[PDB]
């Protein structure tokens, strides 16, 4: 079975910079490989055929090389707009295969920092007689990547608590976060203080609010 | 009318179609890919124009691919909550030196397997409690995706950020849209359309 | 045949 193998998993580059990412095959696959740029939400869409041919619209800022069982990948003056996951993909056969597909490499570019801002919006007034309250907090337009925190009546929270991050903004590279804590009405009730907590390196922003 | 998902209970079988015509070179597949939550694209099979079918190793037996005039289907032919996935279709096609890639992509289908019943979502409004303000509302706990989001029936755009969708422990997916206005601007409102339980919500949110 |  041939294997399609690509590494490393993640990569940053800052906005200008060059990156070079691998795919491997098991056996030769004689330049039958294609790539494949994926962005969130998205269908794939084809970069490179026949291991080194630009497909139809592809900025020659991609780069396919490779023969045999080696392959590679090189973007030349990273853009925002290439922040993506690529897939490499052996066109070789259909017979015998576990995946067609490789891996997938993360692709985070490096725009200008921009520290994050925070909104918290208390649950609205029907929601807690459902049995449930939500709880929203946004980070606002950031890089780089964050971490949150949910504090109740000063208590970190460890359960209950979803994330949901943009794609990085194809004109700036920066992210926003949805960040949301679900508790019991019970619960709720029970407690005074909610607070996100947003912090970029060793920075930190919050909003909270006083049921 | 296409929703963009599915919802199936499991053992069900459920076939999908693919957007992108069939073959009309000798060296061309028509292709099925799936994408489950957080992972990477997963060939499922393809079919050749002599009518052959091939199956990823693990997709054996599971799927069926056919052809009818010049639409291929995909068939799941005994979904399990595993099969909740996206599903996209694609082309490719070579000669006997160049592999010209899977060129065209139809939209992905958004599929869960799940013996929940469909669900409609619960939209509850986001207001802060100052030249701008940003308010939004929070779709809650619906099954199958998607969801649609607009403002103001579409003629509010600019300041808009709908976060992907995440789905909850309980199974049912959530998300929330949110929109930057002016301080001063008349109240605005969300539109929640969920095309698999027809319901359409409109709420108005206000500083 | 591919590669041919």
């Amino acid at each position: 079975a041939i294997k399609m193998t690509q590494t490393p998993s993640s990569v940053s580059a800052a906005v200008g910079g060059t990156v070079t990412i691998n795919c491997q095959a098991s056996e030769d696959i004689k330049r039958y490989l294609a790539w494949y740029q994926q962005k969130p939400g998205q269908p794939p869409k084809l970069l490179i055929y026949a291991a080194s041919k630009l497909a139809s619209g592809v900025s020659s800022r991609f780069k396919g090389s490779g023969s045999g069982t080696e392959y590679t990948l090189t973007i030349s003056g990273v853009q925002c707009d290439d922040a993506a996951t690529y897939y490499c993909q052996q066109g070789y056969t259909s017979s015998n295969v576990n995946n067609a597909f490789g891996g997938g490499t993360e692709v985070v570019v490096k725009g200008d920092p921009v520290a994050p801002t925070v909104l918290i919006f208390p649950p609205a007034a029907d929601q807690v007689a459902t049995g449930t309250v939500t709880i929203v907090c946004v980070a606002n337009k950031y890089f780089p990547d964050v971490t949150v925190t949910w504090e109740v009546d000063g208590t970190t929270q460890t359960t209950g608590i979803e994330n949901s991050k943009t794609p990085q903004n194809s004109a700036d590279c920066t992210y926003n976060l949805s960040s949301t804590l679900t508790l019991t009405s019970t619960q709720y009730n029970s407690h005074k203080e909610y607070t996100c907590k947003v912090t970029q390196g060793t920075t930190s922003v919050v909003q909270s609010f006083n049921r | 009318e296409e929703s963009g998902g599915r919802l199936v209970t499991p053992g069900t079988p459920l076939t999908l179609t693919c957007t992108v015509s069939a073959c009309s070179l000798y060296h061309c597949t028509m292709n099925w890919v799936r994408q489950a939550p957080g992972k990477g694209l997963e060939w499922i099979g393809d079919i050749y124009t002599d009518g052959n079918t091939y199956y990823a190793n693990w997709a054996k037996g599971r799927f069926t691919i056919s052809k009818t005039s010049t639409t291929v289907d995909l068939k799941i032919t005994s979904p399990t909550t595993e099969d909740t996935a996206t599903y996209f279709c694609a082309r490719d096609s070579w000669d006997a030196s160049s592999y010209y890639g899977l060129d065209l992509w139809g939209q992905g289908t958004l599929v869960t397997v799940s013996s929940g019943q469909p669900k409609g979502p619960s939209v509850f409004p986001l207001a802060p409690c100052s030249s701008t303000v940003t308010l939004g509302c929070l779709v809650k706990g619906y099954l199958p995706e998607p969801v649609t989001v607009t403002w103001n029936s579409g003629t509010l755009t600019n300041g808009v950020r709908t976060f992907p969708s995440v789905r909850q422990s309980s199974g049912l997916y959530s998300l929330s849209s949110v929109v930057s206005v002016t301080s001063s601007s008349q109240p605005v409102t969300c539109n929640v359309a969920h095309p698999a339980t027809n319901t359409k919500v409109d709420k108005t949110v206000a500083p | 045949g591919k590669g041919a």
